[PDB]
């Protein structure tokens, strides 16, 4: 099971192992540095008679052509279990953080893995509890479902994940994990391990209930293509033990550029815009495996940055192709103090509909949102008109329209320690019947200032009658 | 014995080497080897000199260069007949449902040539779609392939999961192919058809995202083999020989986005969006099959629905214009309407069906052309909407019925209303009978009206069912009866 | 004379949109021809 | 011959055949089906030593490497004669109606002829005399030339081809020949059949005057590519009679993409946008042999869509380039009772000039579309301020622009059973003196109606008179 470097070409390497002992199409290859290291390989394209295609996962400035390679028999082997938590790895399993290696002890597991089948899919959706009331209204989660952000940076969105985090693992056990795909060392890394390190939750870390596999931009394409089933495959462990378990991918754009590179370095026909002809298959090998058993689920809240801001290309429309809600983070509710910048409007979800959530929350989502419809389009008649001295109803629907704006707020556990205030977790049925409370009337004669951050409708008439 | 070794294998792709007297769409066997006791499947598409190309229906990850292929005889097959009513299957045929082997006798071939041009005869019988827009404005036709054309989330498979349960005594045996769509999807979808009751004359051929290539090329065409098993025999349905048979392609544009897929990686020269050439003659075979066949022939049918994600309405777009000239009806769903509210977002003023009233029963045609002519006028003048003040008495009034046609064909989902509740509601409503009822609240009215016909007035409903063939249709005393129960409704309600 | 004023910009938008939908279109073609170009220059 | 297949690419095959006797370009080899069926390849390319690449034009799904192949030697033979009247054809000239084979005592000539050579092309432009006033006035024929329609289907296009054949039948040598290219199995043949069945004149059905080759949607792009080439070889035998002949393509812009289709199948390289590189030559193939020559003209009328609506397409672009007419179907004027809904202002043509038609009828035409032009403008008028604010000698020209559009409609002898009214065949000179003295302000005290599905000037004078 040894074999010779025929070709070097970038991050794509040739291999000729003996007629009878080629490695499988999925296997690693790990060639051996001269300084003690190796450098693992995956194999993509059995061709000709004992030679093998692997793309590199590493820098490949340093190989002759004729290195030997060791064939491991399995793929990517990637540490999962219990110590596998609250740590940093790479594509290989490999944790980067300052501690010590994983002990041999710990089960390595295939990072290729068929989805769960047919017969094991739930057969009703099941709305996912975050806890969150804008994030439970207006766009609900799937258990085992997967939604997308579509916010910048300083719109809260690590503390939006910080807080799912938090959640999930109080009123469930909620591990997390977090997969790195593609993304800006600064922002992925130093920034989320420190404000999660720092963000705690009954005298336990964010961090410490999270797990963290991180393929930057500077990696080649073969890691940010596989860092996601690295960070399934460590989900998934989790998931057969029974855990529910919320995985964030961070740009998953990312990993289908990475694809996209992969496809063109390996030869590969282009396929619409220089994209990989193996796109829906790619999207699919990877997005099924999330999804809700009835053992577990696997929830999964996705980050997709679109090129431009063109939704007609091919790895958006390929990324949405498998989505359940969509959460539009916007500059103007994060600078207006309110810290959950989830726009009611753009916020979409399949869930909400009444044969699911439920004949209230359906109608109280509908009555909530169609003030809002016009994203308060009275705004442009004040500004021209100086509301005319009078606008008779229309004044009630846009101090109600306001009040929902400030009352969508919710205090998060994670920024308890920033801006001293406790957090509250609001399930979903005390925001269905807030909200109803609030559209019948019953949050009138309250001004505003009242509603910005608060849990319950009910914690909002303590505060009015203290 | 002539077999054949594997001399390459790339992404899902083998090369077979010397295995002469392969058929150009046979199914290889792979036999089991050491480490492996099952067999993978593979289709060989590219019969080159000295190779044979064959995609890989099952998982790519286990055949290794150097295993032994048999060429198995047989031409893709699939099984067909009363057996698979009411359970979700490959395109292969094997269940997936886990509620144990198909039962059957007779295997209809994939790939066969459409009947013809003499087999066929003109669509007069229609397909009940449940939904007042589609059920009024686009008549769909046993053997007419009707599109639904929309842009990612805006109902489309909801339309088609409205229709396919508005079947559940008009004689159709509903088929759902669900090409690409997630495992969840899919799974919700059967859910949904099990909790109506759907799913005893209904089978869900299933080729998820998952799955290889190949599984998504082939899905449409194994759903279409199964259709035309009962367009031609027939199976047993509530006791009586049902003959007709409605199929559903949940995405075509992601069977074409597989078979590009399948295309690129056998090296075939690409086109436009490097789809090959010959993708306009994949979805042509598909969809050509779905055929009206005459009294000759067994009278059967073989209604299709085509299903394509659109982006950003990019109408001009290859597969979408492909599948729209092969149609015989476009429905549009346009996501601008889904997002303003109107939840079954047909795009009227550019939805068609060509066949027209030929596909309506003759109630439904003379109470729908009125609705087609005061929601044209009313799109007409969509700009003077937020004028209204200001405007001439009949053009006002003109307004305020095309809101209140619009707002009627709203509809919510899994509530498919029969025919003759809903030509009762358009008859109420082309009539001047809901003027006096504001906007917001047609739907409410639609509903109370349709309850009280069902609990008070059975007979009008009835007299209505009974009489829709007429070609005179108002002229019956049905018309009085159904006069009197708007005015007792009205009478009694208050809005 | 606003009648006459919004009838020429109506009668000027009218022109403009079939001017931009005559740019538009050969914006489109260029487009096709463009990806015809590299797939075909990458098929080979 | 006897050669063997060597490779079953798709639709596109290669057969090997000895060093000699290699068939030519458009051959068409024939592969025995195991039983009284064939597959009907025609060659496209010679390659190396025996090699020659064909397009199946068939299902090639059951066929093997290795199986014999039978060269015939000539191009596609397609029957000729009038044996083919009243029967439907593909493009291999087999009969896919009812009745049975065509038999071997009927000539068959290949399908790849050549245009007529240039002594043989008339030197002068005849006027075509369809006898519909419209066509004949606003957009006239042209014996011999090409003639372009445009509309959705559902504007009476049927009828107007069914008024042409039957037109040409009764008053000429009258045999018509149509090419379904791309042609819709059920919309598009069962229809036009029972449409051609039931439409009959002087005791002789539409469908027996005329011979229909039905290249199909769902066969390869073979079948139709050379389906218009089986039409021309049809109907180039009756010309070689010296009849004059309609060749009624439909939907020309499929047999571009037709073609399109096979130039990719065959892997040459794309032109502009995606089209083939030989879009001149293959639309010069076609479209050459319709022509005027000493023995005999063909005039054809063929449907063309317009890829998008856009007209600079390369397609309609190349079409336009070979067309003589262009008649404008138009859904609104269809929308009002006027079966012939050919819009005046859009239809135009090339021999509506003076050096041709006379004087008096471009004279006429001119006025015609002037009035109608002034209509058309005046139309926003009317719709905003009405028809009293429209001063004197406009209002006469209104009124004048609305009775002759709907002098336009005119009994079809083909529609005499839906209708009950009898068809009325007009001569170009007596509509051109009817519209002549239509303008100069006789009939002006007659109203709109009077006008209505009526015929030449006196019949609308008796009419007001009774
Ligand atoms: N008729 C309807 N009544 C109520 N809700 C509807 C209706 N049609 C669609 N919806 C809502 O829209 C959601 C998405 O609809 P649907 O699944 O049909 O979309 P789609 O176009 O098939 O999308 P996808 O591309 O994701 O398959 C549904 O979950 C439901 O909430
Ligand atoms: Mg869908």
């Amino acid at each position: 099971a040894k074999g010779v470097i025929q070709e070097i070409i970038g991050v794509v390497i040739r291999a000729k192992f003996p007629e009878d002992e080629v490695p499988e199409i999925y296997n690693a290859i790990e060639i051996p540095l001269g300084n003690g290291d190796r450098l693992v390989c995956e194999v993509q394209q059995q061709l000709g008679n004992g030679v093998v295609k692997a793309v590199a996962m590493g820098s490949t400035d340093g190989l002759r052509r004729g290195l030997e390679v060791i064939d491991t028999g399995r793929p990517i082997a990637v540490p999962v279990g219990p110590a596998t938590l609250g740590r940093v790895f790479n594509v290989l399993g490999d944790p980067i953080d300052g501690m010590g290696p994983i002990g041999p002890e710990v089960e390595r597991r295939p990072i290729h893995r068929d989805p769960p089948s047919f017969e094991e899919q739930n057969t009703q959706a099941q709305i996912f509890e975050t806890g969150i009331k804008v994030i439970d209204l207006i766009a609900p989660f799937t258990r085992g479902g997967k939604t997308a952000i579509f916010g910048g940076a300083g719109v809260g969105k690590t503390v939006v994940i910080q807080e799912l985090i938090a959640n999930i693992a109080k009123e469930q056990s909620g591990f997390s994990v977090f997969a790195g795909v593609g993304e800006r060392s600064r922002e992925g890394n130093d920034l989320i391990h420190e404000m999660k390190e720092a963000r705690i939750d009954e005298n336990t870390t964010v961090f410490d209930k999270t797990v963290m596999v991180f393929g930057q931009m500077n990696e080649p394409p073969g890691a940010r293509l596989r860092v996601g089933l690295t960070a399934l495959t460590m989900a998934e462990y989790f998931r057969d033990e029974g855990r529910d378990i919320l995985l964030f991918i961070d740009n998953i754009f990312r990993f289908v550029q990475a694809g996209s590179e992969v496809s063109s370095l390996l030869g590969r026909m282009p396929s619409q815009v220089g994209y990989q002809p193996t796109l829906g298959t790619e999207m699919g090998e990877l997005q099924e495996r999330i999804t809700s058993t009835k053992r577990g689920s696997i929830t999964s809240m996705q980050a997709v940055y679109v090129p431009a801001d063109d939704y007609t290309d091919p790895a958006p429309a390929t990324v949405f192709s498998h989505l359940d809600a969509t959460i539009s983070l916007e500059r103007s509710i994060a600078e207006r103090a309110i810290f959950p910048a989830v726009d009611p409007l753009a916020s979409t979800s399949r869930i909400l509909d009444p044969n699911i959530v439920g004949e209230e929350h359906y109608r109280v989502a509908q009555e909530v949102k169609r003030v809002l419809q016009r994203y308060k389009d009275l705004k442009d008649i004040i500004a021209i008109l100086g509301m005319e001295e009078l606008s008779d109803e229309d004044k009630l629907t846009v101090q109600r329209a306001r009040k929902i704006e400030l009352f969508f707020s919710q205090p998060f556990t994670v920024a308890q320690q920033f801006t001293g205030r406790p957090g509250k977790y609001v399930p979903v049925k005390k925001t269905v019947e807030s909200f109803a409370r609030l559209l019948n009337g019953e949050g009138d004669h309250i001004p505003e200032s009242f509603f910005y951050m608060q849990g319950d409708f009910d914690d909002v008439l303590a505060a009015y009658e203290a | 014995v002539n077999v054949g070794t594997v001399i390459a294998v790339g992404d899902g792709v083998a090369r077979l080497s010397g295995l002469d007297q392969v058929v150009a769409s046979e199914i290889v066997e792979f036999p089991p080897k050491a480490g492996r006791n099952e067999s993978i499947y593979g289709i060989a598409l590219n019969l080159e000199q000295d190779s044979v190309a064959a995609i890989i229906l099952g998982d790519d990850e286990t055949i290794e260069e150097g295993d032994m292929v048999t060429s198995t005889g047989r031409v893709i097959s699939v099984p067909v007949g009363q057996g698979l009513l009411g359970r979700v299957v490959n395109p292969l045929g094997q269940p997936i449902d886990g509620k144990g082997p198909i039962v059957y006798e007779k295997t209809r071939p994939i790939e066969r040539i459409a009947p013809g041009v003499i087999t066929r005869k003109s669509v007069d019988t229609p397909v009940q779609t449940g939904i007042i827009a589609i059920d009024a404005l686009i008549p769909i036709g046993r053997g007419q392939r009707e599109l639904i054309i929309g842009d990612r989330q805006t109902g489309k498979t909801a339309v088609a999961i409205d229709t396919i349960l508005n079947q559940k005594g008009q004689g159709m045996v509903c088929i759902y192919v669900a090409i690409g769509q997630r495992r969840a999807q899919v799974a919700q979808v059967v859910g949904t058809l099990e909790r109506f009751g759907a799913m005893e004359y209904t089978i869900v051929v299933s080729a998820t995202a998952s799955e290889s290539a190949a599984l998504q090329y082939i899905a449409p065409y194994a759903g279409c083999a199964m259709g035309e098993e009962i367009m031609e025999n027939g199976v047993m349905l509530n006791g009586q020989l049902v003959k007709d048979a409605l199929i559903v392609y949940d995405d075509l544009s992601k069977h074409a986005v597989a078979y590009r897929q399948v295309s690129l990686l056998l090296r075939r020269p690409p086109g436009r969006e490097a789809y090959p050439g010959d993708v306009f003659y994949l979805h042509s075979r598909l969809l050509e099959r779905a055929a009206r066949l005459n009294e000759e022939y067994g009278g059967g049918s073989l209604t299709a629905l085509p299903v394509i994600e659109t982006q950003a309405n990019d109408v001009s777009a290859y597969i979408p214009t492909n599948v729209i000239s092969i149609t015989d009806g476009q429905i549009y769903l346009e996501s601008d309407l889904f997002n303003a509210g109107q939840r079954p977002a047909l795009n009227v003023g550019i939805s068609v069906s060509r066949v027209g009233g030929a596909a309506q029963t003759r109630a439904m045609r003379a109470v729908a052309g009125k609705l087609k002519g005061e929601l044209a006028q009313f799109r007409d003048l969509a700009a003077f909407a937020q004028f209204a003040s200001d405007l001439d008495a009949t053009t006002k009034a003109q307004i305020e019925r095309g809101q209140r046609l619009q707002e009627l064909l709203k509809q919510p989902q899994y509530q498919p209303l029969p025919v003759e509740d809903q030509v009762a509601v358009l008859y109420a409503a082309t009539n001047n009978y809901l003027d006096d009822v504001p906007v917001p609240l047609i739907t409410k009215w639609r509903d109370d009206f349709l309850a009280f016909l069902r609990t008070a007035h059975p007979e009008v409903r009835k007299l209505i069912y009974d009489n829709r063939l007429d070609r005179k249709f108002p002229t019956p005393e049905v018309k009085e009866a159904l006069e009197a129960a708007i005015k007792e409704f009205k009478a009694t309600s208050n809005y | 004379a606003r009648m006459v004023a919004m009838r020429n910009a109506t009668n000027n938008a009218k022109d403009l949109v079939r001017d931009l939908t005559l740019s538009f279109n050969k914006a489109r073609q260029a487009a096709i021809t463009k990806e015809v170009s590299e797939i075909a220059s990458g098929a080979a």
